[PDB]
């Protein structure tokens, strides 16, 4: 009960972190678990409609916070709903340029390193590397 | 059933001062490189 | 980094159309503007009331001091000096000050005919390090261009450790952009214009 | 580090003050060198400056107490050791709290004596 | 007859071509569309980069184009823009901080910066008074490098605002950016000092809201529209056409932008 | 006060024995040898710690462009096991040891002690006092 | 450090087990200095072998000199933190 | 010669110290 109450207050902005750190998507993963979104949504159902709407809106905003400011400025120009696709296309285009620049085997090693640092799933990295290769030809 | 955890507590990020290889290029640029290191640490503490 | 990143990171070489005659030139004009704003402005013209090259003056000094070599007598440093010694010291001091200002950094004679104070030794040491460091750096920056190694300096970092060490990606993510951008540029100027 | 250095300096000055007390009570105050005289004056100010009015004693002693923060304490004593407050009268440090109290009590003393002069000059 | 001035500052040719097609198809040829690098009125600037001749960089949340996520939010983000010199020359933001370290005199640059900040502060307080807010939020990057430009910015902005009678709260770049993206309803008017990090924050806010057109106030006196994406540029053109005195055309462009952001030209 | 050679060296040794953290073998033995051979006779007692700090951490010979040794520099921490094998009074390490000590002593007396003897400003006096404290606590 | 480990072993052999190192023992030390790049240590070993052993292998001496020159060309002859000049009120005493 | 050519809490203490000593000089005068 306390965890959900603290999370709701934090998202609402009533209570900030100990060091007043920004309330980013990463910050919650670091305190309220990876499943801060699913458990919070289930908990919110036990609250009036107004609180439910606020929780949904705050969760959506936090998800948008998962990107850097520069990425948001570059890719979120035409709305947030289209941000993910634009970012993915931009990310894919960079992969194509790298492949055409320094071969494929090095790119495969680079993708492995980036996925390792990105905490991406082995499936997502394989899906990404296959897509860029297909885009090349 | 005692206290479990302070969810509003975050371990502050640990700034690490960038170290440059000791070459003549570093000696000539010692002040400039040091300024970059200080800026990086400041950008780490504050966040951006 | 306590979270799966929204997107990957790639080497930010998108703006790869960066020329080497353009990058140096841009640095060149930044310097000239500063040199002028720091020094001030070109001082009012001064007219030589005489006319002789520094080589001619040096030859005349050598001829003048050569005829008195037999008369010239050495003595202990603490002992009083002679007319010939004083004339030689003054002439050589002026000549070597002029040469050092011009650019003929012959330290062997400068340390002899110009060093009379500890401040002189200190400023000479600074000048001797600066001169001999710039020379060495040139060979490093020229050879670097025979392997094609990137001109810009590169810090000793292991980003896989940095990614893992930090909490939120944005700060460290930004760090990669700055250093990569720094490494993809040549921090050199056109010293012909600067000297001019 | 600043706190440790100041504390050691105060201890050293107090120890020297005790040694100088023995000499002045033997050879005479005038026999002290210029440095010794300055040390004596600074030490006496320190001894007077170590006394503080407690808030608990307000009812009995009347004078309002003072709570001196550590930051003020280090700066107040550090300045005195250097010699910045070499013109303030010695008694201004007796039973006062903080450097600011030393200054305000000096105003109240300088202004108080101003009336005395106008009186003694006149009458 | 009439003229619309298109400025390009770091914008891809695709966006510029889309803007030209939109105006030509909507206007119908009555108003010509000329391209330049500087203007004071009837001007649309495409691209993240700041054009030459703009001193204020205000942006708001238009009611019509509010994204469902940010419905009801009302905050004005004004970025102070110092005079822009040629790309090769050292910018006033850079010069004002490095010349002091180098020891070079910095009198004229300080005077120019002071004038720019005063104009930006006057715009910010005017917006705050119009909206009715009592306190504004200054944003200054806390990097040690920018220890002089920000100091002058705070010294002048607070002076002007306090003279006007409103309160000022100084904050950094990361905290305000997170607050503006997550909880923007707690900020009424936020001024931003001239940095390359504040510019990104302004762009991020203008995009996250759903895509809007930024207003630039120039030295000559006036307002010019600014966009960076298809939707933002389309809204900027719609506002510009409205200023020229075209209501139906402006509404059609706005409706097209709302429906089909990336392909407004074909949508309308 | 008659100050003979034994008295001077004895006083310097007592000053050197003041330590806070354990000293690496090379640093300790080198400093003792220098004091034993009279290189610290001209150095004031209160400045011994600052002299030792410069000898160990810094290097004035490299600083003021007057370096002639090939291997015996105090930044080469691997010499500890050569000093422990051949003894400082060896034909292999004795010659270079004297040269660097002489250069270090000469530079210190020329540059540092001379300035320290010309400090009268109260602010400077505090600055020098706190420098000595930091050196006493660090080698 | 390999050099430190080997030197300590020789000290045990010489000063505690009372066994004199042979030429082969010093050759390994010289080889490590060349391989590691510690040219300043190599100078001392070279003199050590000449003083005690029947000279030093020529190849190792030449290789050691080669390492020194490359550092001299590259400006790595000495640690650079030492070259930076500082005075009385500049030293940080760290 | 060249040196001559070229050229808030603590302020309160300096202000008070200066002003405190200002009256100490004035009383001596008259």
């Amino acid at each position: 009960s306390t965890k959900m109450q603290t999370l709701h207050k934090l998202l609402t902005g009533e209570v900030s972190f100990k060091n007043k750190a920004p309330v980013k998507d990463c910050n919650i993963v670091h305190q309220f678990g990876e499943n801060w979104a699913t458990e919070l949504s289930a908990y919110a159902k036990t609250l009036p409609a107004e609180q439910q709407k606020i929780i949904v809106r705050q969760i959506a905003r936090v998800k948008l916070t998962r990107y850097t400011v520069a990425e948001l400025a570059a890719y979120c120009g035409d709305g947030p709903a289209l941000l993910d696709e634009t970012a993915r296309a931009a990310n894919i285009e960079q992969g194509v340029a790298f492949v055409k620049a320094k071969g494929v085997e090095a790119f495969e090693k680079y993708v492995a390193e980036e996925s390792t640092n990105a905490n991406w799933k082995p499936e997502e990295a394989k899906k990404f590397i296959e897509d860029v290769k297909a885009k090349a030809k | 059933r005692a206290d479990e955890v302070d969810y509003t507590n975050l371990p502050a990020p640990k700034p690490q001062k960038t170290v440059w290889d000791d070459n003549i290029e570093t000696e000539v640029l010692r002040k400039y490189l040091d300024g970059l290191s200080q800026y990086d640490m400041e950008e780490a503490k504050y966040g951006v | 980094i306590s979270g799966v990143s929204p997107l990957l990171y790639f080497p930010p070489t998108t703006t790869s159309t960066t020329n080497r005659e353009d990058q140096i030139n841009k640095n060149t004009n930044i310097a000239i503007q500063m040199i002028k704003r720091y020094k001030g402005e070109v001082p009012p013209h001064y007219t030589r009331k005489s006319s002789a090259t520094i080589e001619q003056v040096e030859k005349e000094i050598d001829a003048l001091l050569g005829g008195a070599e037999k008369l010239r007598k050495t003595s202990t440093d603490d002992q009083p000096m002679d007319k010939l010694t004083l004339m030689e010291r003054c002439l050589r001091h002026a000549l070597w000050s002029y040469h050092k200002e011009e650019g003929r950094y012959d330290f062997d004679q400068i340390g002899r005919w110009v060093v009379y104070t500890p401040e002189d030794e200190v400023k000479l040491a600074q000048l001797k390090r600066e001169v001999e460091a710039k020379e060495k750096l040139a060979a490093l920056r020229k050879r670097r261009e025979e392997e094609g190694l990137p001109g810009g300096p590169v810090p000793r970092i292991n980003w896989p450790q940095e990614y893992s060490s930090f909490i939120d990606r944005e700060p460290v993510v930004a760090k990669r952009i700055r250093y990569d951008t720094l490494a993809s540029t040549t921090l050199e100027r056109d010293e012909k214009q600067i000297e001019s | 580090v600043d706190h440790y250095n100041v504390a050691q300096d105060v201890v050293q000055m107090l120890t020297k003050y005790r040694e100088l007390q023995d000499i002045i009570a033997v050879l005479g105050i005038d026999e002290l060198s210029e440095e010794d005289k300055l040390i004596v004056d600074r030490a006496r100010k320190l001894v007077k400056f170590l006394s503080q009015p407690f808030q608990v004693a307000e009812v009995f002693t009347g004078m309002t107490g003072h709570y001196v923060q550590l930051d003020d304490t280090i700066d107040s004593f550090s300045g005195l050791l250097m010699g910045t407050y070499d013109q303030v009268p010695e008694m201004a440090f007796y039973m006062v709290g903080g450097i600011n109290s030393v200054l305000e009590k000096a105003k109240k003393m300088a202004e108080e004596a101003a009336e005395l002069e106008k009186m003694r000059r006149a009458r | 007859s009439k003229q619309l001035t298109f400025i390009s500052a770091g914008a891809t040719a695709a966006v510029l071509q889309s803007a030209s097609a939109i105006v030509s198809k909507v206007a119908g040829g009555r108003v010509q569309t000329k391209t330049a690098k500087e203007a004071g009125r009837h001007a649309v600037v495409v691209g993240p980069e700041t054009p030459i001749g703009v001193h204020t960089a205000v942006t708001e949340v238009p009611k019509s184009a509010q994204d469902p996520l940010f419905s009801g939010v009302s905050t004005v983000v004004v970025r102070a823009v110092l005079p822009r010199a040629a790309p090769d020359s050292v910018q006033l933001r850079d010069a004002l901080d490095v010349y002091a370290s180098a020891g070079i005199d910095t009198k004229e640059e300080v005077r120019s910066a002071t004038e720019a900040f005063k104009k930006s502060a006057e715009v910010a307080v005017g917006k705050a008074k119009a909206k009715g807010v009592k306190r504004i939020v200054l944003v200054v990057k806390q990097a040690s490098k920018h220890n002089c430009i920000n100091e002058l910015f705070k010294k002048i902005s607070t002076e002007t605002i306090e003279s006007a009678g409103l309160t000022t709260e100084v904050v950094g770049t990361a905290a305000v950016a997170n607050q503006l993206i997550v909880n923007p309803e707690s900020l009424g008017v936020v001024l931003l000092n001239d940095v390359a990090a504040t510019e990104q924050i302004e762009l991020a806010f203008a995009g996250v809201v759903g895509g809007v057109s930024r207003v630039y106030h120039t030295v000559e006196g006036g307002k010019i529209s600014a966009g960076h994406s298809f939707k933002s540029v389309a809204l900027a053109v719609a506002q510009e056409l409205r200023e020229l005195g075209l209501s139906s055309e402006a509404d059609k462009v706005e409706a097209a932008a709302s429906k089909n952001p990336r392909a407004v030209v074909s949508a309308l | 006060q008659v100050q003979t050679i034994p008295m001077i060296r004895g006083a310097r040794f007592v000053a050197l024995f003041n330590q806070k953290q354990p000293s690496y073998f090379m640093n300790a033995i080198v400093s003792l040898y220098a004091c034993l051979n009279g290189y610290l006779d001209d150095v004031k007692v209160q400045y011994v710690k600052f002299y030792e700090y410069l000898l160990v951490h810094r290097d004035l010979g490299i600083m003021y462009g007057t370096a002639k040794n090939k291997f015996f520099y105090m930044y080469v921490q691997e010499l500890n096991y050569l000093i422990r094998f051949f003894t400082l009074n060896s034909p292999i390490l004795h010659g270079e040891l004297e040269e660097m000590l002489k250069q270090h002593t000469h530079l210190f007396l020329q540059h540092y002690q001379s300035k320290m003897n010309a400090i009268k400003s109260e602010k400077d006096v505090k600055a020098l006092k706190n420098l000595l404290y930091s050196c006493k606590r660090a080698v | 450090s390999k050099f430190c480990a080997m030197m300590d072993l020789l000290e045990e052999m010489q000063h505690r087990n009372r066994l004199k190192p042979n030429e082969e023992s010093w050759t390994w030390v010289m080889k490590e200095c060349v391989k590691s790049g510690q040219f300043r240590l190599g100078y001392c070993i070279q003199q050590v072998m000449e003083t005690e052993c029947k000279g030093c292998p020529a190849d190792l001496v030449k290789a050691n000199e080669a390492n020194a020159q490359k550092a001299k060309t590259e400006g790595k002859e000495h640690p650079g933190h030492l070259s930076q000049q500082a005075g009385l009120f500049d030293v940080k005493v760290e | 010669e060249a040196a001559e050519r070229n050229p808030t809490g603590d302020n309160a203490r300096d202000r008070l110290l200066k002003e405190v000593l200002a009256l100490q000089a004035r009383i001596n005068q008259r």
